RNA sequence: GCAUUC
RNA sequence: GCCCGGAUAGCUCAGUCGGUAGAGCAGGGGAUUGAAAAUCCCCGUGUCCUUGGUUCGAUUCCGAGUCCGGGCACCA
RNA sequence: GGGAGACUGGAAUUCCUGGUGUAGCGGUGGAAUGCGCAGAUAUCAGGAGGAACACCGGUGGCGAAGGCGGGUCUCUGGGCAGUAACUGACGCUGAGGAGCGAAAGCGUGGGGAGCGAACAGGAUUAGAUACCCUGGUAGUCCACGCCGUAAACGGUGGGUACUAGGUGUGGGUUUCCUUCCUUGGGAUCCGUGCCGUAGCUAACGCAUUAAGUACCCCGCCUGGGGAGUACGGCCGCAAGGCUAAAACUCAAAGGAAUUGACGGGGGCCCGCACAAGCGGCGGAGCAUGUGGAUUAAUUCGAUGCAACGCGAAGAACCUUACCUGGGUUUGACAUGCACAGGACGCCGGCAGAGAUGUCGGUUCCCUUGUGGCCUGUGUGCAGGUGGUGCAUGGCUGUCGUCAGCUCGUGUCGUGAGAUGUUGGGUUAAGUCCCGCAACGAGCGCAACCCUUGUCUCAUGUUGCCAGCACGUUAUGGUGGGGACUCGUGAGAGACUGCCGGGGUCAACUCGGAGGAAGGUGGGGAUGACGUCAAGUCAUCAUGCCCCUUAUGUCCAGGGCUUCACACAUGCUACAAUGGCCGGUACAAAGGGCUGCGAUGCCGUGAGGUGGAGCGAAUCCUUUCAAAGCCGGUCUCAGUUCGGAUCGGGGUCUGCAACUCGACCCCGUGAAGUCGGAGUCGCUAGUAAUCGCAGAUCAGCAACGCUGCGGUGAAUACGUUCCCG
RNA sequence: CGGCCAACUACGUGCCAGCAGCCGCGGUAAUACGUAGGGUCCGAGCGUUGUCCGGAAUUACUGGGCGUAAAGAGCUCGUA
């Protein structure tokens, strides 16, 4: 148990709280309530490619913003998918909901769309080589990256002992807290297994 | 202490006798914090020697530090697999520290129903050169003797 | 000074 | 067969005065060691072969029995 | 110092004889055997005798090799240079063969001081047929024979020619510079060393003294073992030497070099590693976990460091995974498809330990399409704290918070690799500097973040109260006040920045000023590349395997709490630096809603009753502690220490305290007198000691864990020794 | 039908039964075991065993070696 996930290393300085609300009694019903909505939107749009989901409460109003890569797939032209989800959210909610179904800027930028389209292509028998080395260049060419690394492990290739290989272009500060770092973890789905793949993207220093 | 001495820690001077042997010695009786008891405990004692001899306490506790003060002391050292007992000099400060955790232990070990009654006692009769203290400074100095000639070590 | 084995 | 000496702790041996059962090794529990051994520290273990007799009392003093070491069983 | 013979010299060891003179000597890491006290050792003189030749004396000379060193004399072998007088290819090598051939050994005869196989004792050790000590015989020496082996090595057969140089040294010749000083310098011939080209080599290395370029002759090799053994033979007094197989067996055995690891190798540095200290543990009682043994079950997991008050931040039921028994099956819980519904679901009665069963009351919306729901009956299927952490993800420990771990492009090597990353200096640090076939970069280091220590500015409720008013029988209690605190926002401040001396006018270092703080100020958070097939399939997830009338699932009771023992972590003690009674002072942090609960009243007390006030800087947790300070009493006693155990009587929580809760009161009054070998923690607000709070939680096995403040030490010369 | 060496997957047993010229494959997930499907090389033949040459410059005349890998006789003299 060697690093810290990089996220809650920084919570406090240079990323931010997934939720925003204040509750003193309702905290812990509010919590349950958030379980289960992250429970139904992690098990729904697998193949729309969601970065991350912040809920907002306040009253009875849930505000949830999800961060998809397409959000075609996410929102039907005639509504059908965003209408279908509203209908699980209210209803598991009790309240009203309003999904603000938004998209990602720079896809491959962002470190867990990154591992989803790593284990996605291992997912598909697809060399984890190969893999690798795809996601690695197409993130620095954009042009915040200063750096990123990516790392799979399990039965790499379908091979019985377990391997953890990792491959890294440029500079990835993990010990740094002022540094910007994106940290994104998927669980692979194969014939053998489960494969993890984590990415660390560095883009740049904050001060604040 | 592998990259060298450190420093000593500045000691005060008594309120009651303006000696910093006296503070040094209530140091010695200090157990687990209770630097008040201890305190008493020495001034006690200090009034017990001033009545039972008439002179000034402070005076009587130096002369008996210097009866039972080691001026020389055994460091043993392994040498060949034999052990030997090798003389070594005491510096001042070494010397006083051990005078007076000698006086304090033995005290600690007398007969006398309260600590100030066997503190007291060992200081006077220290002074007279009678105590348990004063042995243990003669039996130190005779091992040291006793092994002059493995004193070429010089460790 | 002494210090066998896996 | 005759004459001696034996027979005591799991093993090899002291003890004897009629008021005892003690040593070394082994064994048991600690300690040391990554772990064994060696070493160090605390412990337990006896119809004193059996047998009757003397005695207030027998490992011990007598006789007998079983087993075992020694020296003998010779002359025509 | 080439060999042989003869004679001869001095130092030293030993012994002997005689003085002088005593009680020790001798030996080792430390001792003991041993020699002495019957006169040793030591010291002086004289005598005997044997062996080896200090200084000179060297990686120097001579010899075919083995080898050769005191001096002298006698006999004798080889080499080198100069001169070309002489012979005229007479040369080279050499199967067999012959001779020489270290040391040990053997035969006969001498000699035998010292040394010394074997052999004795002594010591060391589990043993010690050894290493170490005391003795000690063959032998070592001589004469004449024999033997014929050595890592007899340059691990390199002999002869000849050729192929850059530089530099020592031994033996000769000669030219110049000239004093003619002469290690002045050159040339030349013959030895002997070192270093280096070309060339060679697997590499290491060799390199005109070849392992280079070539020619002549000889010897020898043909995978490792079996085996340089057997048999035969020859030689030998013997030991044994020489010549020299096969069967059988292995898939290798080897050479050199590389990266690691390791060393009872070296150098240089670190860490409560030791040392210096202070307090513990191992002994006693009890609490807690574990091994072992029980048991119907004592669920499962962890199980050197890095398991063992660990998963458990809460086992009476529940939890619960286990045992016994009673139930139950599309199931306690999902979702898709067939087939019937009109209800499901509630609320009560009785039977049952409960699960559950049964019986009475209650009971649905759009619109005819259905919908939600289930009567339910099926079928896919659910559900497994079943297996494999050695199939896994995720999460974690660990070495070690150690300073290290690597890459790109060059360059060197046949190559693995190397360099960078070494060296000198410096740092807490691969920290930085100076060099430097390296030049750069990345992850670690450091910093950025939190907390604590100082000040400034902003701001006054629920916090503060100096200066002014009004109240107390009590208090910022109250009008009010920004002045001190404090709370929380923003900011300043520490940078080796400044001064003096060290230094490569370098890093960095030692000291001083200023300042709350000084040299990464103190402490958190932060764990590089990897390691241990470390831990976890029992948080979760997951590949594969297994169960599906059970290995799923509901319930009552029991178990996880057993006890002849053992280990581990703690707590309370053994007392007077204390126990008990009375009085009295000074904290921080935190918690609170079917919760924290004040006054008053009732109980000896746990607690009861009742409920003020607070979602809290407000009220409650007393106005919040204990140790502390003052006073009195006990007086060294198994006690007025200790508080285990056990008897009786109670309180509270809970459906319920038998197994198996905590607390209170009365009685009881165990072991225990500071703990064997051994072993643990700690370097300053630390150790030691004292209370307080929190999470889990109805209650608690809490002496545990996480945290908070109070009181506050001793010692560190130092790196010889142990561990990393 | 592992690599040489042309031709790969599933099921069945799990250090067993067995395979194999060599290295080596079988320890309840085997392209190496057995079977099946598929494939490859040959074909009235295809494999196996035995035997000789090759690869083997591994007795080297062509065509090798002897400092440390196996290998310079301990050193000379001298006969053919
Ligand atoms: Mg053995
Ligand atoms: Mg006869
Ligand atoms: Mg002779
Ligand atoms: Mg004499
Ligand atoms: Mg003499
Ligand atoms: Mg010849
Ligand atoms: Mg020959
Ligand atoms: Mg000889
Ligand atoms: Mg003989
Ligand atoms: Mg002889
Ligand atoms: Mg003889
Ligand atoms: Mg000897
Ligand atoms: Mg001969
Ligand atoms: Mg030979
Ligand atoms: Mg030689
Ligand atoms: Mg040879
Ligand atoms: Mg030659
Ligand atoms: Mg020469
Ligand atoms: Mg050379
Ligand atoms: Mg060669
Ligand atoms: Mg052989
Ligand atoms: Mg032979
Ligand atoms: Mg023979
Ligand atoms: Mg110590
Ligand atoms: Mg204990
Ligand atoms: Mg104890
Ligand atoms: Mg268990
Ligand atoms: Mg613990
Ligand atoms: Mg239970
Ligand atoms: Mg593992
Ligand atoms: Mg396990
Ligand atoms: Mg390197
Ligand atoms: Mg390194
Ligand atoms: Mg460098
Ligand atoms: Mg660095
Ligand atoms: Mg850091
Ligand atoms: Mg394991
Ligand atoms: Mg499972
Ligand atoms: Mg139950
Ligand atoms: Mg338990
Ligand atoms: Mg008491
Ligand atoms: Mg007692
Ligand atoms: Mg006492
Ligand atoms: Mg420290
Ligand atoms: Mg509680
Ligand atoms: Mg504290
Ligand atoms: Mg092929
Ligand atoms: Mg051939
Ligand atoms: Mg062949
Ligand atoms: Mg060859
Ligand atoms: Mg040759
Ligand atoms: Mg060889
Ligand atoms: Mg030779």
């Amino acid at each position: 148990g060697q690093k810290i996930n990089p996220h809650g290393f920084r919570l406090g300085i240079t990323t931010e709280w997934k939720s925003r609300w204040y509750a003193d009694k309702q905290y812990k019903d509010y919590v349950k309530e958030d379980v289960a909505i992250r429970k139904l939107l992690a098990t729904g749009l697998e193949r729309a490619g969601i970065a991350d989901v912040e809920i907002e409460r306040t009253r009875d109003r849930v505000r949830v913003d999800i961060h998809t890569a397409r959000p075609g797939i996410v929102i039907g032209r005639r509504g059908t998918e965003a209408d279908r989800i509203r209908a699980d959210l209210e209803k598991l909610t009790g309240k009203q909901v309003q999904l603000n179904i938004l998209e990602v800027k720079n896809p491959e930028s962002q470190a867990q769309l990154v591992a989803q389209g790593v284990a996605e292509q291992l997912s598909n028998r697809v060399a984890f080589r190969r893999a690798m080395r795809k996601a690695i260049q197409s993130a620095m060419r954009q042009p915040n990256v200063k750096g990123i690394r990516v790392q799979c492990s399990g039965r790499l290739g379908g091979a019985e002992m377990s391997r953890s290989e990792f491959y890294r272009e440029g500079r990835v500060p993990l010990h740094t807290l002022r540094a910007d770092i994106d940290y994104g973890l998927y669980e692979a789905k194969t014939t053998f297994g489960r494969i993890g793949v984590k990415v660390w993207i560095y883009k740049g220093d904050i001060v604040g | 202490p592998r990259k060298g001495p450190a420093p000593k820690r500045p000691l005060v001077n008594d309120p009651v006798y303006g000696s910093q042997l006296v503070t040094q010695l209530v140091n010695k009786v200090l157990l687990e914090g209770k630097k008040s008891l201890a305190e008493r405990i020495v001034y006690g004692a200090l009034e017990q020697a001033r009545e039972k001899t008439g002179t000034d306490p402070v005076v009587t506790l130096k002369r008996a530090l210097d009866n039972v003060k080691p001026a020389l002391e055994v460091r043993s050292r392994r040498v060949g697999g034999a052990t030997y007992q090798v003389p070594v000099e005491v510096r001042p400060d070494r010397s006083t520290t051990l005078a007076l955790r000698w006086l304090v232990n033995f005290s600690r070990q007398r007969r006398e129903k309260t600590m100030v009654e066997r503190l007291a006692n060992e200081i006077l009769d220290a002074s007279n050169g009678l105590g348990a203290s004063v042995k243990r400074r003669e039996d130190t100095h005779k091992m040291a003797e006793a092994n002059r000639a493995f004193a070429h070590y010089r460790w």
